[PDB]
């Protein structure tokens, strides 16, 4: 186990195949199928778990802890509780429905099981840009006092090609270890999902993000302990397929005029 | 391309930048539907920032040639970029007599043709339309087998299609 | 069978490392050569063993070794476009004698195109300039494209047929590169012929205030005019502009200096339409003693497209009308059929001269 | 050997000798950009109340010849191609098309308007007809387009760009499917509001032989909906089913479904497992305000 | 994001914008005409001047010809606070 | 024994000795790529899907005529040399080409139109089935026929029965697919339609029901007025600028051809024009017997009585009543359709399916 030592490569697990054998995908973009080290175990890892690999042979080394560094949120809140929720008035009608779909399921999860109502996993906020959102998410995150992840919608794309789909996965993996986690996406209307016709043939950047956004929602969150909040502008900037049941059923519009 | 054009223009000071058909790039880009913006003005912003930026000091100058002034960006005309706006209308009467004589220096004639007479037979013709008359005058002598271009070659060329003259049939009644 | 002979010489051309060269375009020439790869990587190199110092030019693809970069063999530039390779045809079926009529639409084209190519020293005595471009529009249905192929047969050189919709690509700005693809072969291949078809979809100013998506097409001509007559008068071959709508074109494109000879097709008269049936009389089946001048006289003025339809449909009456060959009676039935019967609507001829 | 290997099969490739090692898995069911393939949905006839009158019509037209192909063959007639319905907005017809593939063991496949025009070399126009061919590969299933329609959310309420183009195209492509096995059984179910939006060529016979009008839900129609669609959970039977239906004015199948979501939202504030008529009264007044707004 | 890296380092800094009609565009979906990186660049101004990053020590001076071409959401308060009229 | 030793023995010996060299050549991972251009010096340039740039020579197992820009070749791993050309198998790329598995729709079902049926057969099926008639005559065969008439006259089934007996390649294209959303892809599609169809067999290009570029009402795929001139004139150049030996036939049909640009027709290529009208009482008796041939009818149903009740009906309206009468008997599960089903069928067709035209005169 200690032959590997310092020169290690960061890998990612994909799917189990054979006993003590698994497929891995490193940050270099080249996927390899190697054998699992005897000191490791298939039950001690996760399908999305990141692992270590050798420099040349790229053999499996060790299972990293369920903490993904990546970028953006990294660890967690830093100096966030600078304000309270009383600084924004008139939204008490709108903020009441937000606390029920965000703060309520993160406290008592048996209220939805006994009553038998499926709490919305995703949250979209409509309305003209520059009215709501903004300080609202900060007020909810400060009153909850739990894990909070704010990832900008335009930051998912990286200069490297295959880094796009891996940065999206690392955001949801941070919500796996910490149950009271809130994932916020600022300006989700940039990449959106497929963005109507994205001309995928000429640009692959969308297909890598398109597959992950649909897979991460259905693949995770079954425990209903993690909620997703996205910040958009209007409905014409998003794919209406998101409103289909099974992924995101929630619709919130700003009370304009 | 334009950004590096002024970068190399700073190395050699006595340089002159020429732009052909300025109407190719310009617009305010409005009265449309959503996307389709900046399909033009991406390059125009280079001419805005560079000419008003560190460039255009002493010997750095840009001469922008275009077709018509009806369609362009009024923001392009400024005392910091294009100063002199000069109209170049059609040639005058006696001016066309000197133009026709210059294009004939490579031809062969008897020098018996009055050039002031051919200029008076031409009313408001383009400069290229003047040189095009000498082209047809040479083709007429080839069909008739003449060893030199005579007076009737330029006269028959006007009757043919050159400038504002088109006839597919005699049609006299 | 041919693979056995090539395996003998394949020892030096395979085992050894020669061909595995990385091709890239050279940028700066210091007489150190700065060359940028296809992966966007810049490096410095120099000449080779058999490489000549005068062969390397600015803006040329130069293959270099992948391990230790060095100049080995030069390559012709502009290797990216694959589109213009299929635009060149060979041996068109339409001959020079296929164009009927004694009128002036024949002799005027051969003197400004075929004459300087066959006898370049004829006009050199007078010291004149042969017309670079020509003008052929005419009404739809006169077989204008047939006259363009008749010139390529007598020329016996490279012919290029360009579709007006081919210049417009699926990206904005790619059409500008499509223009230089045509003029690059003019300097590479001398004494060739280029032909544009349906330029109305391209030309015209169309200004600004319209739908707003029209600014992409108007830049194709501004790229085409620049490549034709620019700051540097670079040109060799003849350029042919053709379309069915001369009125919708650019009023600058309709003025000389890019074009000198201007020929517009017209409908043949009683003497003209007679030769249309004479060139078709050698074909099909013509009964002895039939005068074709009476058939073209009963037919009104119409384009050559409807004139050739008389001889084609005349053979169709040999089945239903119970006839052996085409007789005079079947010709009179074609007058009320090929002409009078097919008028109705959707018949162009002279209908649309403008828009 | 090569007999056990076919296309779209993920295998292993050795790094040293560069040869075949083993077989990993096959290709996933979803393909291209967006692929919706669902077999045996959860929508049934007992889960949709009040439409039984319209269920018997689509059962003897769509469902009947699919399960018994020997009927129309003995009668000498041909199976109708398309079926389209129209009515007020907020239709519950989505569950009707899902219930057809349930009993017929077919699949439920939707075509997205963005799947028609994409970026490909030579396949750009194929993607319009690709999902028509892809639906033929696995099962007859159902061709159902709900994607492009005017409920008021999108502009140009008179027509659409990607609506009449794909709907009219797939009707004329059945000539190849006509006469070939497991093909002609494929039908097309459409949806719309007004008949003036469609082209006059669609109103002519030979393409859509049956046009069923969808009436708006009435008081008696919402009675069976309130006891099925409105209750997904454990509730009290003390409330009146016909009294709540009278309080809802102009509520379609979509507005009544929203009552189920808001039925317990007012109970979440007090955190109680008992849901009385106090919450249902506040749910009806909340839905009616969103309908009258704008 | 490379520009705002110096904002947190040197506090007395001001970002000049000279004749910029571009990055404040609109362009939602016509098919996007391959704007994929530009649409994110438009959103970059909707993040640094919006989210929890420290502000107030770095002033944004933006200059444009016609504000109607720019995104109306960018002109609203919360990003550009002061509109200076230069008649 | 003697003959096999001087023929099969020397040939099989050279084949076994040759394949021993194929291991060092056709072995290895065998990367592929796209051919760029060739040269008389036997060299080419190939770009793999990883987008490299390589310039190598031309090896065996390939011909100079087989090399074309835009094709697929086979490279080498170590030496990176072209092994040979790889032809595209499993159909010519796009499979929606309507290869016509031939359901065999005969002329007996379209019967009653025989006055206008023999019109298209002589200008389409006759030169394909009996080419010696036009070749020995000397006239050039027409490239197709244009169809015009009211909906329901059987213009769709007329061209379907022609391609059945010819046993050749035939295409069916919807007129609404000529225009796409992206600008410039409209004329690019029309180039690939006639290119692939002309390479394999004397095919026929049939585009039915052309609404292209009129009454737009299209928000998504509308390209303005520039898509109008590029897409339409691209089809005109395929019948003019595109050279062909006469094996490509183009037949266009729709409800109204007046909205289309008449310059696109160019009737020097198409010398045949077929119109359509409503059938009389004598023709409807033959059409009614076609649909009722396989249908089981009762003894109280008269064929001449149903035709007499028909007023201002087309060929599609006759089948509509035969289909509606079959659905009524299907609900009650009756083998022989009674007379009561035809009474309720004619009332539903004349009400909804049959709408009064806007002609209105008289």
């Amino acid at each position: 186990k200690r032959i590997q030592s310092v020169p290690l490569v960061i890998g990612q697990f994909l799917e189990p195949i054979d006993q003590n054998t698994g497929i891995v995908s490193s940050t270099t973009g080249m996927s390899y199928v190697v054998r699992i080290l005897s000191t490791l175990d298939r039950e001690l890892l996760k399908p999305s778990m990141s692992v270590a690999l050798h420099r040349h042979s790229n053999a499996l080394v060790d299972i990293l802890p369920p903490d993904s560094d990546s970028s953006i949120s990294v660890m967690g809140e830093n100096e966030k509780p600078d304000v309270t929720y009383a600084d924004v008035g008139g939204l008490d009608m709108q903020k009441q429905e937000i606390r029920e779909a965000v703060e309520l399921p993160l406290v008592q999860a048996d209220l939805y099981e006994q009553i038998g109502i499926d709490p919305p996993r995703g949250v979209l906020l409509y309305g003209p840009p520059g009215t709501g959102k903004t300080m609202l998410v900060k007020a909810v995150a400060n009153s909850t006092k739990a894990a909070f992840i704010r990832v900008n919608g335009s930051e998912f794309v990286h200069k490297y090609l295959g880094e796009g789909p891996r940065m999206v996965r690392d955001v949801f993996r941070l919500a796996r270890e910490n149950a009271p986690s809130i994932i916020f996406i600022d300006e989700v209307d940039s990449i959106a999902t497929k963005r109507f016709d994205a001309q995928t043939g000429s640009d692959r950047e969308v297909q890598r993000i398109l597959i992950e956004l649909l897979t991460q929602m259905d693949g995770f969150d079954q425990s209903t302990n993690v909620k997703v909040i996205m910040a958009t502008n209007r409905a014409d900037t998003l794919d209406p397929a998101l409103l289909r049941p099974g992924r995101l059923d929630r619709k919130i519009e700003f009370p304009s005029l | 391309l334009v950004r590096d054009a002024f970068a190399l223009a700073k190395e050699k000071a006595p340089t002159i930048i020429f732009i052909d058909e300025l109407d190719a790039i310009g617009t305010k880009r409005f009265d449309s539907e959503k996307s389709g913006d900046r399909e033009v003005q991406r390059t125009m912003l280079e001419l805005l920032n560079q000419l008003d930026g560190f460039s255009s000091d002493d010997r750095v100058k840009v001469l922008a040639a275009t077709n018509r002034v009806d369609v362009l960006d009024p923001a392009l005309l400024r005392s910091g970029r294009l100063d002199r706006k000069i109209e170049f209308p059609l040639p005058s009467e006696d001016s066309r007599a000197q133009i026709l004589q210059i294009h004939s220096r490579k031809m062969t004639t008897d020098d018996d043709i009055n050039w002031q007479e051919l200029a008076r037979s031409t009313d408001e013709f383009n400069g290229a339309q003047l040189k095009a008359v000498t082209v047809e005058a040479g083709m007429i002598a080839l069909r008739n087998g003449q060893s030199s271009v005579k007076h009737e070659d330029f006269v028959e060329g006007i009757s043919e299609v050159q400038a504002r003259k088109s006839k597919s049939v005699s049609f006299y009644a | 069978a041919p693979s056995h002979l090539w395996d003998i010489m394949g020892d030096r051309q395979r085992l050894g490392e020669e061909h595995p060269l990385q091709v890239a375009r050279c940028t700066k020439i210091i007489k150190k050569y700065v060359i940028n790869l296809k992966q966007i990587a810049k490096f410095v190199v120099g000449l080779g063993e058999r490489v000549s110092p005068t062969d390397i030019e600015e803006g040329m693809r130069v293959g270099v070794d992948r391990s230790k970069y060095n100049i080995e063999l030069p390559l012709p530039p502009r290797i990216d476009p694959s589109v213009t390779m299929m635009t060149v045809e060979e041996k068109p079926d339409v001959t020079y004698s296929d164009v009927g009529g004694c009128k002036d639409q024949i002799e005027k084209l051969r003197e400004v195109v075929e004459l300087p190519l066959l006898s370049p020293e004829r006009f050199a005595t007078l010291g004149i300039d042969p017309p670079k471009g020509i003008l052929l529009y005419g009404p739809p249905g006169t077989g204008k494209t047939l006259c363009a192929r008749a010139v390529a047969n007598r020329t016996d050189a490279t012919f290029i047929r360009v579709i007006g919709s081919e210049l417009v690509q699926k990206y904005v700005g790619e059409g500008a590169r499509m223009v230089r693809e045509l003029f690059e072969m003019a300097r590479t291949k001398k004494a060739c012929i280029i032909f544009f078809d349906e330029i109305d979809a391209v030309g015209g100013a169309r200004f600004d205030d319209g739908a707003g998506g029209d600014n992409e097409v108007q830049r194709t001509m501004l790229e085409l005019i620049t490549q034709l007559d620019g700051f540097d008068p670079r040109g060799n071959i003849k350029v042919m502009f053709a379309t069915n709508r001369p009125n919708t074109l650019d009023p600058a494109l309709l003025r000389p200096g890019r074009i000198d000879r201007k020929v517009e097709f017209s409908l043949p008269d009683l003497e003209g339409r007679a030769n249309i049936f004479r060139i078709h009389s050698k074909s099909m089946s013509v009964e002895r003693g039939i005068r074709w001048e009476l058939i073209s006289r009963l037919c009104p003025n119409s384009t050559g497209a409807e004139l050739r339809s008389v001889c084609t449909e005349a053979g169709m009456f040999a089945i239903r009308a119970r006839r052996k060959v085409a007789t005079e009676k079947d010709f009179l039935k074609a007058v009320d059929k090929v002409i009078s019967g097919y008028k109705k609507f959707s018949s162009t001829s002279r209908y649309m001269q403008y828009n | 050997n090569v007999k056990d290997l076919k296309a779209s099969q993920r295998v292993c490739l050795r790094s040293d000798s560069y040869m075949l090692h083993k077989v990993l898995e096959n290709k996933a069911d979803p393909l291209v950009s967006l692929m919706m393939v669902e077999k045996v949905p959860d929508s049934t006839y007992d889960m949709v109340g009040g439409l039984t009158k319209q269920i018997k019509e689509i059962k003897e037209v769509i469902e009947l010849p699919v399960k018994h192909p020997e009927l129309f063959e003995s009668l000498g007639i041909a199976q109708p191609k398309g079926v389209i319905l129209y009515g007020p907005p907020g239709t519950g017809k989505t569950l009707l098309a899902r219930a057809v593939a349930h009993h017929t063991d077919c699949k439920f496949i939707r075509v997205s308007g963005a799947e028609l025009v994409q970026k490909y070399i030579g396949e750009g126009s194929r993607m319009v007809r690709e999902l028509f061919v892809m639906a033929r590969e696995h099962a007859p299933s159902i061709i159902f387009m709900d994607e492009i329609d005017s409920i008021g959310s999108t502009r140009v309420e008179g027509s659409g760009g990607g609506d009449s183009e794909v709907q009219r195209t797939m009707l004329e492509l059945l000539n190849q499917l006509d006469g070939f096995e497991t093909s002609k059984n494929i039908k097309i179910i459409m949806a719309t509001n007004r008949l003036d939006i469609l082209d006059p060529a669609l109103l002519r016979p030979g393409r859509i032989d049956r046009k069923i009008e969808f009436p708006p839900p009435s008081v008696a129609a919402r009675a069976e909906i309130l006891r099925i669609h409105s209750r997904k959970m454990n509730l009290t039977r003390g409330i009146n089913l016909r009294k709540v239906a009278e309080k809802m004015n102009g509520c379609s199948g979509a507005d009544v479904k929203g009552v189920c979501t808001e039925a317990g939202m007012y109970a979440l504030r007090e955190r109680r497992i008992h849901v009385t008529q106090e919450d249902f009264e506040l749910a009806v007044g909340k839905v009616m305000n969103k309908n009258q707004e704008t | 994001r490379e520009m705002f890296a110096y904002a947190k380092e040197h506090e007395p800094c001001i970002i000049f914008m000279d004749e910029v009609d571009a990055i404040g565009g609109r362009r939602f979906s016509e098919g996007t005409s391959a704007d994929r990186e530009i649409q994110r660049t438009l959103m970059e101004l909707l993040t640094q001047m919006d989210g929890f990053d420290n502000l107030g020590q770095t002033k944004i001076i933006m200059a444009t010809n016609r504000p109607d071409t720019l995104d109306p959401a960018l002109l609203r308060p919360g990003r550009l606070d002061r509109k200076v009229e230069i008649p | 024994f003697v003959s096999n030793s001087e023929i099969l023995k020397p040939f099989e010996k050279k084949q076994e000795e040759e394949k021993k060299q194929l291991e060092e050549i056709r072995g290895n991972p065998l990367s592929i790529g796209t051919l760029e251009e060739i040269i008389d010096d036997d060299h080419a340039i190939v770009t793999s899907p990883t987008m490299p740039d390589y310039y190598v020579s031309i090896l065996s197992f390939v011909d100079k005529e087989l090399l074309e820009p835009g094709c697929s070749v086979l490279l080498h791993h170590k030496t990176m040399s072209i092994v040979g050309v790889l032809q595209d198998d499993a159909d010519p790329m796009v499979s929606v080409m309507k290869m016509d598995k031939s359901p065999t729709e005969s002329y007996s079902d379209i019967g009653g139109l025989e006055s206008q049926i023999q019109e298209i057969k002589e200008s389409v099926e006759l030169p394909l089935t009996h080419p010696e008639l036009y070749e020995e005559m000397g006239i050039k065969p027409p490239k197709g026929v244009i169809l015009y008439g009211a909906p329901g006259t059987g213009k769709t089934l007329l061209a379907k029965a022609v391609a059945n007996q010819t046993s050749a390649t035939f295409l069916r294209i919807v007129g609404s697919e000529l225009i796409q959303k992206y600008l410039g892809d409209g004329p690019r599609l029309c180039r690939q339609i006639f290119k692939v169809a002309g390479e394999n067999a004397p095919s026929i290009v049939f585009i039915d029901e052309i609404d292209a570029i009129g009454t737009k009402r299209y928000d998504s795929n509308s390209g303005g007025e520039r898509e109008i001139q590029r897409t339409m004139l691209e089809l005109l150049n395929q019948l003019d600028g595109f050279d062909d030996r006469g094996d490509v036939k183009v037949i266009m049909a729709t409800n109204k051809i007046e909205t289309l640009d008449p310059a696109l027709i160019r009737p020097g290529r198409i010398d045949r024009k077929i119109l359509f009208e409503n059938p009389d009482l004598s023709t409807k008796k033959k059409i009614l017997g076609i649909h009722t041939s396989k249908m089981n009818l009762s003894e109280d149903v008269n064929l001449e009585t149903l035709v007499t009740t028909k007023d201002d009906l087309s060929g599609a309206d006759i089948q509509a009543m035969c289909t509606e009468a079959g659905l009524l008997a299907l609900r009650e599960r009756r083998m022989q359709v009674t007379a009561e089903d035809f009474k309720q069928a004619k009332e539903r067709v004349m009400k909804n399916k049959v709408e009064e035209n806007l002609e209105g005169l008289y």
